[PDB]
């Protein structure tokens, strides 16, 4: 049995790490391991009965230095509302928009939001937006695997109360949220330290009800295209 | 440094 399957059984949950910035400057990170996905929010107040795990992103602060900024992020914080959802519905990450920030999202690495793609394109509102499909992704990881093509990206990073900022510099923008879905980060790790030969080595895939995974190169390398034969494609 | 905050509301 192929133990890579178990990331899309129905039931179980994916681990996701959020993190918050700032003005270029992280100011809050959690862990979110929930089956309605979670909710970025900013406390105010709200409908405590809407589904998804509930991110609130945390007040800035009222100090004499950084104030005629900080009153710009509090204002972002405050038109949140529903806040924005993010879940899994099979191999695709669907995000929401349920507040009055306008959002723009992309794929991109983890320590750096905008390459110069531009964004992916911008959370929709009337209706749920595919954000990331698995398919491509372990496609691009096998040949990752095959020393050929690059690592592929995984980290969702979310542009907040502003235009995505495209040639111009990240740390600008008053509030920008990268989510990594944790087992992508397991799965790219895995690929990256374990094409050493036909050795073990162990990776967590970081999801409800999973144990360590001691596998070699070869049975890695084989699992992903067995992942990959049974998912859907376009 | 100014700010266009694409907040919509109404």
């Amino acid at each position: 049995e192929n133990p890579l399957k178990r990331l899309l059984v129905p039931g179980e949950e994916w681990e996701f790490e959020v993190t918050a910035f700032y003005r270029g400057r992280q100011v809050f990170q959690q862990t979110i391991s929930c089956p309605e996905g979670l909710r970025l929010v900013g406390s105010e107040v709200g409908d405590r009965t809407l589904p998804g795990w509930p991110v609130t992103l945390p007040d800035p602060g009222m100090s004499l230095t950084d104030r005629g900024v900080m009153s710009y992020v509090r204002h972002v914080l405050s038109c949140l509302g529903g806040g924005l959802a993010l879940w899994r519905a099979g191999q695709w990450l669907w995000a929401q928009r349920l507040g009055h920030c306008h959002t723009y999202w992309a794929v991109s690495e983890e320590l750096l939001p905008n390459s110069g793609h531009g964004p992916d394109g911008e959370v929709p509102k009337d209706k749920e937006g595919g954000v990331f499909d698995l398919g491509p992704f372990i496609v691009d990881l096998i040949t990752f695997t095959e020393g050929s093509g690059r690592s592929p990206r995984y980290a969702l990073w979310f542009c907040v109360g502003e235009s995505w900022p495209q040639d111009q510099p990240w740390t600008k923008r008053l509030v920008m949220v990268k989510v990594v879905p944790t087992c992508l980060r397991a799965l790219v790790e895995m690929a990256r330290v374990g094409g050493a030969s036909s050795l073990e080595n162990t990776v967590d895939l970081h999801i409800s009800n999973s144990h360590p995974l001691s596998l070699t190169s070869d049975q890695y390398k084989a699992y992903l295209q067995d992942l990959v034969e049974g998912m859907d494609f376009q | 440094e100014e700010f266009e905050l694409l907040i919509s509301n109404s």
